[PDB]
RNA sequence: CCCGGCGAGGGGAGUGAAAAAGAACCUGAAACCGUGUACGUACAAGCAGUGGGAGCACGCUUAGGCGUGUGACUGCGUACC
RNA sequence: UGUAACGGGGCUAAACCAUGCACCGAAGCUGCGGCAGCGACGCUUAUGCGUUGUUGGGUAGGGGAGCGUUCUGUAAGCCUGCGAAGGUGUGCUGUGAGGCAUGCUGGAGGUAUCAGAAGUGCGAAUGCUGACAUAAGUAACGAUAAAGCGGGUGAAAAGCCC
């Protein structure tokens, strides 16, 4: 089944999370929870949750047997970037842009 | 102080092989609670070798 | 039609013994190169290695005329500030004899990777002797 | 089994019942053509020509086709003096198939 | 184009390109390099050559057995439906009807018909010709073309 | 009567783009960068349409040369020979001959060795 | 996105090789 | 209805001709950033292409090739204005 | 800076002088196929040529002939919700700018032929506007007055409250 979760506009960089989302690739949803859960990164939260989520939508609106379920497909994906204006010296100004990422996880039995 | 021409992608990408992150894979198991936890570490709910150590 | 093309998997490559006593080294160097080229088959191709492996014998006792065997230089640079380095005929044969031949036929060879790999068919040697009896080295009159 | 002979300028070495692309030729696509202009015929035993073209060999071929080659592309650039040019061709050719080799 | 003729920047130091002012045509909203007036188009025709394309225009129809003379043409009351019998039975559908004197009668009834214009003599044009598949000229508007047309 | 070029424009640039499928990084993917290396692709390939024809013509040459030699003959005799001997085979057949037909090129050395003697 | 640079710099010793 | 922090965001359900029409909403190009598949790449020097070209992976009639993608190796080749 | 005054290997002939016969060698010449310009003639006479000879590197520049885009008439005609424009691939086609048919997305406009008028074609102008890369997950996180612990609240506490 696809029961695919995504998480969009969230406030990480993509590159950021994109180092999290491979740890995880292609492995089992038992080993990959507990993967995340001893990750010290700020992506490793965001990203388990959006597991939990497409875990919980393949349990509801699926069928069951979660236990046999693998991350088949994760993928982080730029976002809408947010423009903002930071003084420097001499009265200079430059751009910073607050980076957002899509996350998308795909589970399935097979 | 600055570049000359600007990296390629594929220039960008061979610099960042060596940034991947490593997985613990090394999560021991309680003696008595049987839970999950980092090695030589006290567990979530506070047991360690066995013997609770957090009485909290 | 499309003229032919000698494919790698498909070719056929003899191995040779020449005695290298009393030969001059650069008219001995260049029928080497010609051979580990492939240059003397029909099926001659220039992307491709026909050639045939090579072994050298009595690499020491090569002649050379004239006063080349004291006056003949080798220079190689070591990449420092003044690593030139240079060595005589005598030196090199005193120090490595097969090395000469090796430098000889290492000129008359294209640059690049299928010269570097034709090259390696070439087995030189500073005895009478060599171990590669098991492949049928028939002896070749040159 | 195969013969030599001279057609459009270059020579082809075709075998029997072979199909062999050359120059452009004025004849319909559904009649057979004679070369009699036989350079050299090989067999299990060997025939030269002492005189050029042989003596009486000649090869019987069958037109097929009269389509055109691939288009190429031809491109005249002159660096920094403003000039580019730019052209197409497409050669005209002539399949036919050997029906038989005299000897 | 509204704006001021202030220089964005100075001539010298800034990093980018010389400007004098924000109406240049290179710049953005503001500029149009060389921007229209209104214009005639109106063009000189001599009155020979007026006359020679409009003789040679009529001999054709002619030609093309396109134009055809017929009696006095006149409709008994003000309405689009008899024009249309009159029409429909002569096989006609895209026609010119042109007229020694113009009738409000005939004017009226041809208002509605998109395919059927009336017109008088004197108020002939040689696009009306040409556009017109079949034109009808009455016999006394043909009496007027060569008078006007010499 | 304004006239947009969004469309003529955007036409152009996929064109060239597509000649230019293939290559490395910018020059497959930017315009003004793939316009520069499809136009030198076309040079490229206007003076390889004549190195073509000499690469094989040397070629050829080398394989009749070993050949000739491997039956007792210089490729130079060679020729001259079969000039000698009013044989009009060209070097495109006579290499072929000599990969495929031992025989026949046998044939071909003894026939020009008796014209040059 | 302007950002007129109002930065004048100081003037070093000319080549005047 | 479900995951989530009585969130954000998402998966179902329903509305609709259409929800990759969901309000960040018609069409949705390019640069740029990603995941998957085929091929190549860790002893080889340079405007990165072009000519020749093995091997491999896909399909086609025939059983030999033809096409598509990749491209070891090799000749020539110092961007544009 | 490193052999560094044959391009290198190397050569005592693979050097030099004299003679000779071979071969290699360019986009030159020839052979085969195709295109275009110009001048003739046999004949077509607004055009092919059973033909003939010759020409076709090219900047500044002069001359000739064309492609495509928006709008006007032709056109209340024609194509189009069993699918227009646009987008994205593929296959044919012309010496060229281009054209034609079609798969998927798209969702309602488009326009033959022949003429007419141009805001009619962009790679550069330290061009203008918007978007997005690079350096780079790098420098930095703004006074070196300084924090530590317990409890509370909370999904989460070094920064909040006690």
């Amino acid at each position: 089944m696809e029961t695919i979760a995504k998480h969009r506009h969230a406030r990480s960089s993509a590159q950021k999370v994109r180092l999290v989302a491979d740890l995880i690739r292609g492995k089992k949803v038992s080993q990959a929870l507990d993967i995340l859960t001893y990750t010290n990164k700020k992506a490793a939260v965001l990203v388990k949750k959006v597991l939990e989520s497409a875990i919980a939508n393949a349990e509801h609106n699926d069928g069951a047997d979660i236990d046999d379920l693998k991350v088949t497909k994760i993928f982080v994906d730029e976002g809408p970037s947010m423009k903002r204006i930071m003084p420097r010296a001499k009265g200079r100004a430059d751009r910073i842009l607050k980076r957002t990422s899509h996350i998308t996880v795909v589970v399935s039995d097979r | 102080a600055v570049q000359q021409n600007k990296p390629t992608r594929s220039k960008r990408g061979m610099r960042r092989s060596h940034d991947a992150l490593t997985a613990v894979t090394s999560l021991s198991v309680d003696k008595t609670s049987g839970e999950k936890h980092l090695r030589h570490h006290i567990t979530a709910d506070g047991y360690y070798r066995g013997r609770k150590v957090i009485a909290k | 039609m499309k003229t032919f093309t000698a494919k790698p998997e498909t070719v056929k490559r003899d191995w040779y013994v020449v005695d290298a006593t009393g030969k001059t080294l650069g008219r001995l160097a260049t029928e080497l190169a010609r051979r580990l080229r492939g240059k003397h088959k029909a099926e001659y191709t220039p992307h491709v290695d026909t050639g045939d492996y090579i072994i050298v014998l009595n690499a020491d006792k090569v002649a050379v005329t004239g006063n080349k065997r004291t006056d003949k230089v080798y220079y190689h640079h070591t990449g420092h500030i003044g690593g030139i380095k240079q060595a005589t005929f005598e030196e090199m044969i005193a120090r490595r004899p097969e090395r000469v031949i090796e430098i000889a036929v290492k000129g008359m060879l294209p640059k690049g990777p299928l010269g570097r790999a034709m090259f390696r068919k070439l087995k030189v040697y500073a005895g009478n002797e060599h171990n590669h009896a098991a492949q049928q080295p028939q002896v070749l009159d040159i | 089994m195969y013969a030599v002979f001279q057609s459009g300028g270059k020579q082809h070495r075709v075998s029997e019942g072979q199909t062999v692309r050359l120059e452009k030729l004025d004849i319909a696509t559904g009649e057979t053509v004679e070369f009699a202009e036989v350079l050299m015929i090989a067999n299990g035993e060997e025939v030269k020509i002492g005189v050029p073209f042989v003596d009486g060999g000649v090869i019987k071929a069958e037109v097929v086709a009269h389509g055109r080659g691939e288009k190429v592309k031809i491109v005249k650039f002159r660096r920094r003096k403003h000039y580019r040019k730019q052209q197409g061709h497409r050669q005209w050719f002539t399949d036919v198939k050997i029906t038989g080799i005299s000897a | 184009v509204t704006g001021s003729g202030k220089k964005p920047w100075r001539q010298k130091g800034t990093g980018r390109a010389r400007s004098g002012s924000i109406k240049s045509p290179i710049w953005r909203s503001g500029g149009v390099t060389f921007a229209a007036r209104p214009q005639d188009h109106s063009q000189k025709v001599n009155k020979k050559m007026y006359r020679g394309a409009l003789k040679s225009i009529l001999s054709e129809l002619v030609r093309q057995d396109r134009l055809i003379v017929v009696e006095k043409f006149s409709v008994e009351a003000p309405k689009t439906k008899l024009l249309a019998q009159k029409l429909k039975d002569m096989a006609l559908e895209d026609v010119l009807i042109i007229t020694g004197e113009l009738d409000e009668n005939l004017f009226l009834a041809a208002r509605n018909l998109h395919k059927v214009d009336v017109r008088d003599a004197t108020g002939i044009d040689p696009v009306s010709l040409i556009a017109f598949d079949k034109v009808v000229m009455t016999a006394d508007a043909v009496k007027q073309v060569e008078e006007m047309l010499a | 009567a304004r006239v947009k070029r969004g469309v003529i424009a955007r036409a152009r640039h996929k064109k060239i783009l597509k000649q230019a499928k293939g290559y490395y990084g910018a020059r497959s993917r930017v315009y003004r960068v793939a316009f520069q290396a499809v136009i030198k692709a076309g040079q490229y390939a206007y003076r390889d349409r004549r190195q073509r024809k000499r690469q094989f013509r040397q070629l050829w040459i080398a394989r009749i040369n070993a050949a000739a030699r491997q039956n007792g003959i210089s490729y130079s005799k060679f020729i001259n020979g079969l000039k000698k001997a009013s044989v009009e085979i060209d070097r495109k057949i006579l290499a072929d001959i000599a990969v495929f037909d031992k025989v026949a090129f046998t044939a071909l050395v003894e026939k020009a060795k008796a014209a040059l003697a | 996105n302007n950002r007129p640079v109002y930065i004048p710099r100081p003037r070093p010793p000319h080549p005047r090789l």
